[PDB]
């Protein structure tokens, strides 16, 4: 057996034509690329998501110039995190919860508060607590 | 023909209200990373502008079918520490603490019943082909979260929550104005409240067992799988289609053949995979088209069979809905049915209405039985020998000009 | 809107045509060469005039849902009251006002909302001389000075009397009896 | 400037080349037809649209 393939019908893994080593072969990242604006009333900064990508691929081809598209004035801050939806570049990464403003996915939405642009965990509602109390209304 | 013996079961209803979002890049699907594709692409004309204005505008409503059900509470209720109201064991459905799972004992086998593109679960992996499935806006841990607290502020507040604050009641209380709804008194609950929670305790243990042993209940949720799986694979062996190229390879043709004989078949290949592409997203978008429906039908069936109790014929239940639980579920809904079922009727004589003093004796509700014995007023949904007083009937006109009065006495 | 737009700027696509003007395609070609590339100019403004067709018949169908949503909920609720959950409105509905809106319809819906709760005791039934009494409509309400009767939406009292009373069965079976004197 | 476009791709004005006159085009008529009939029982006149 030369190659292999996947569940679908293109080669994923080879074994070496020089020196027989079985090898995989995944494709190159790629994706889709949002952009995060809290409007030009409100400012003039964005921050933007980059789909489905792992986080160690993508900062690394941003300071090494592999973007297709390239930005003529942009960096990143250093503020890389990664979510299920991928590496949200550019917002502040907060510990708190609040209400959903703009969603990226898995739980995780992105506002604009002090002032920056903010990222976090949905909070889903107010908390409360009801008493079972056997005789009262 | 008026029962006296009724039960409580449980019907287990099952909907869908989201499909998976999916998106596509075309570089990747049409020119499979070739270059002289995608010059041959732009001559077309920026066509997958709108074709990925279409599969957002679809993954962008399977945010909202999630957000629309689910997300009608105003309150995060915590879930209460003891979970035995009256005898109602509700264990089994809010979750238990102790699993690292903040899933309940029946969520769990749902799970496990229901149990090629790119995606990032973390490892993310890439396809060749350019099919990825983003995940979901509320993750299932949210969506078990609007779950438990549903039936966690339900069995301490009743229709209240829905109503507005959720006020306390006792859940004793509660059931005995849910016996008020459909025509059935108060007598009914809290004489009978032994074997009333006794069986409804063993419903819920007749749902463990119908669901460790079998499946097939969750056929609907099964179904919106296998056509997520049809569409990509259709969408996936439409690569290998050759389109009359001399291959469906499109560097083969780049590469192999002499360059007039590629623009010839870069031509062919691209036109074929292109309508092939807008066929897919149409039938998304068709098939996000029933989802909307069906995800209406859960979110009328947890704002009122849910909530409220639903005045509407075979509708959240067989028979006479008595309250609502609603599931988590992999891609859907799962509903639990509190129903009234008579049962056990006998023969009963009725007649119009009572001659005494000449008058006519008009009940103002259900009917004059004979006992064999005595007449009295009673309501067709358990025997209730009601006697015939002086505020229970009221008088217009002489006698028989209903055909078959009684011989009686107002008492 | 953006449907059209879709459908104008696909007139000055080449289609893979020779030129996107056929006063192009007439003038250099001649008309044995002009004509076979007119027809893949012709078969390109077609595909996207067909689908043009159909994303406008399936967006027709999203408005016939809210077009029967929009019949039920001004034949149900303009005209009756809703007696449903959070249909018109959220609350106890009691009128509706439809205006008429560009391409669609603006309802005012007038809610009922209750508010300004306090706690008491509760009962479900009470113990008076042998019998076990029930409410009709309440339930059997102690603020601390006496037991009485309200509705579940406002706080009034109601004396308990066998007029309001659903006077049923005996005494100490029933869960919660409370012994008072009934009126 | 020469002459002037709408926001398709169609030149709907021109000036003229020889007098530098400004002119709109505008196309001349089109449309389409429909039949408004009482039925072909009742009558046999129709009116067209
Ligand atoms: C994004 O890409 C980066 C790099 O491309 C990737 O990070 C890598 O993660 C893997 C694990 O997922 C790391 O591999 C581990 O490295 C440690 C220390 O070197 C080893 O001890 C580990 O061995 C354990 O795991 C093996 C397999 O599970 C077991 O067989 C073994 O017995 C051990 O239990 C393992 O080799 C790797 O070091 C990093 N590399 C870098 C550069 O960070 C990341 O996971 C990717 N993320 C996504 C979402 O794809
Ligand atoms: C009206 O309906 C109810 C329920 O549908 C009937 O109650 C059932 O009564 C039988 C007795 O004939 C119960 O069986 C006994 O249960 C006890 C449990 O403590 C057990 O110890 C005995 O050995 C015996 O098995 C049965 O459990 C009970 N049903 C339920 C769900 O508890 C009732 O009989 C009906 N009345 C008529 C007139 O048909
Ligand atoms: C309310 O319903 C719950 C079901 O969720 C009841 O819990 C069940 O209780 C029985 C009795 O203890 C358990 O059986 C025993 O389980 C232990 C645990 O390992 C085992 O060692 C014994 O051999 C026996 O099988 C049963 O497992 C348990 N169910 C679950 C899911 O934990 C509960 O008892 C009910 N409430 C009341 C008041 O009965
Ligand atoms: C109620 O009445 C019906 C008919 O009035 C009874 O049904 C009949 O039962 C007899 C036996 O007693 C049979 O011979 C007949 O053929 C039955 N007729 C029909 C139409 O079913 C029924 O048994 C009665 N039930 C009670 C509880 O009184
Ligand atoms: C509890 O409700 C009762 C009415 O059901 C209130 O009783 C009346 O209170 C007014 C004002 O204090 C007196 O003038 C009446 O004589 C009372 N009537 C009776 C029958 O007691 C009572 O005030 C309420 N409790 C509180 C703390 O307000
Ligand atoms: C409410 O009244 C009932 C009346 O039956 C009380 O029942 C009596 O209970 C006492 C002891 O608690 C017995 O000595 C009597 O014999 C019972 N009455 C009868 C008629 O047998 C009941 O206890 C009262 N409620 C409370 C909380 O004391
Ligand atoms: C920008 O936002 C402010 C917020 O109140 C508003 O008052 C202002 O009118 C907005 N600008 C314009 C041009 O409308
Ligand atoms: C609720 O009240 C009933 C009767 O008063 C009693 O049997 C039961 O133990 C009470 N439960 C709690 C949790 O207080
Ligand atoms: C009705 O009839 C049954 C048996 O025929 C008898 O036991 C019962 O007392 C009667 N009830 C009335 C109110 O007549
Ligand atoms: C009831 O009494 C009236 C008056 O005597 C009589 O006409 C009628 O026949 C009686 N009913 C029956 C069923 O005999
Ligand atoms: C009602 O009772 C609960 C607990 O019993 C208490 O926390 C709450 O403050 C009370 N509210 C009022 C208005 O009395
Ligand atoms: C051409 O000449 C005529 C007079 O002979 C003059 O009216 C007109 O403006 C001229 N046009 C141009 C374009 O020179
Ligand atoms: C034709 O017209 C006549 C009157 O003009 C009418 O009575 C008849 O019903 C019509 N029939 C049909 C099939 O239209």
């Amino acid at each position: 057996q030369q190659f292999g393939r996947d569940v679908s019908d293109f080669t994923d893994s080879v074994r070496d034509p020089k020196t027989s080593e079985i090898l995989d072969i995944s494709p190159c990242a790629f994706g889709g690329v949002s952009v995060i604006t809290p409007g030009t009333n409100a400012s003039s900064e964005v921050a933007v998501l980059y789909q489905d990508v792992n986080c160690t691929d993508v900062s690394t081809a941003i300071h090494a110039d592999q973007l297709t598209p390239a930005w003529r004035i942009y960096s990143t801050g250093n503020n890389v995190f990664q979510t299920q939806a991928g590496c949200l570049i550019g917002a502040e990464h907060v510990d708190t919860s609040y209400e959903c403003d703009i969603p990226i996915g898995a739980g995780i939405c992105a506002s604009y508060h002090t002032k920056s642009i903010v990222a976090y965990t949905m909070s889903l509602g107010a908390d409360s607590s009801i008493a079972y109390s056997n005789n009262t209304i | 023909a008026i029962p006296t013996n009724f039960s409580i079961s449980i019907t287990t209803e099952v909907m869908p209200v989201s499909m998976a979002k999916t998106s596509v890049d075309c570089n990747m699907y049409i020119c499979g990373d070739s270059t002289e594709c995608a010059n041959l692409l732009l001559q077309y004309g920026s066509f997958c502008t709108q074709l990925n204005r279409a599969l957002s505008g679809i993954a962008a409503e399977q945010d909202r079918n999630t957000r629309e059900v689910f997300a009608q509470v105003k309150q995060m209720y915590k879930t209460p520490t003891l979970k035995y109201f009256g005898g109602f064991n509700f264990s089994q459905i809010l979750p238990d603490p102790l699993k690292p799972t903040k899933r309940s004992f029946i969520e769990d086998l749902l799970f496990n019943k229901v149990t090629q593109y790119g995606e990032c679960l973390l490892i993310c992996a890439q396809k060749f082909n350019g099919l990825t499935v983003l995940p979901p806006l509320l993750t299932d841990d949210m969506i078990a979260a609007y779950t438990a607290a549903l039936v966690s502020g339900t069995a301490t507040a009743g229709w209240t929550f829905g109503a507005g604050a959720a006020l306390q009641i006792p859940f004793a209380m509660q059931m005995a104005y849910r016996f008020n709804g459909i025509g059935v008194t108060q007598n009914v609950l809290y004489e009978n409240q032994k074997q009333i929670a006794n069986q409804f305790n063993k419903a819920i243990s007749q749902i463990q067992e119908s669901l460790t042993t079998t499946s097939t209940a969750l056929g609907k949720l099964q179904d919106v799988v296998n056509q997520n799986a049809q569409a990509l694979n259709t969408l996936v062996k439409q690569l290998s289609s050759n389109f009359g190229a001399i291959s469906s390879v499109l560097n083969d043709i780049l590469s192999r053949l002499d360059p007039p004989e590629a623009e010839v078949q870069i031509d062919r290949l691209i036109t074929g995979r292109l309508q092939s592409l807008q066929t897919y997203v149409t039938q998304q978008l068709i098939r996000a088209a029933e989802i909307r429906a069906s995800a209406n039908l859960a979110a009328t069936k947890m704002s009122e069979c849910v909530l409220g109790q639903s005045k509407r014929v075979d509708f959240c239940g067989k028979g006479y809905h008595l309250m609502s639980f609603p599931q988590a579920a992999p891609h859907g809904v799962v509903f639990l049915h509190v129903t009234y079922v008579p049962s056990q009727e006998r023969n009963f004589t009725t007649a119009p209405a009572i001659c005494h003093e000449g008058k006519a004796y008009f009940p103002r509700e259900g009917v004059f039985v004979f006992n064999g014995t005595s007449w009295f007023i009673t309501q067709r949904n358990f025997f209730s020998p009601q006697i015939i007083t002086t505020d229970n009937t009221f008088v217009s006109g002489n006698c028989d000009v209903v055909i078959g009065i009684i011989n009686n006495t107002v008492y």
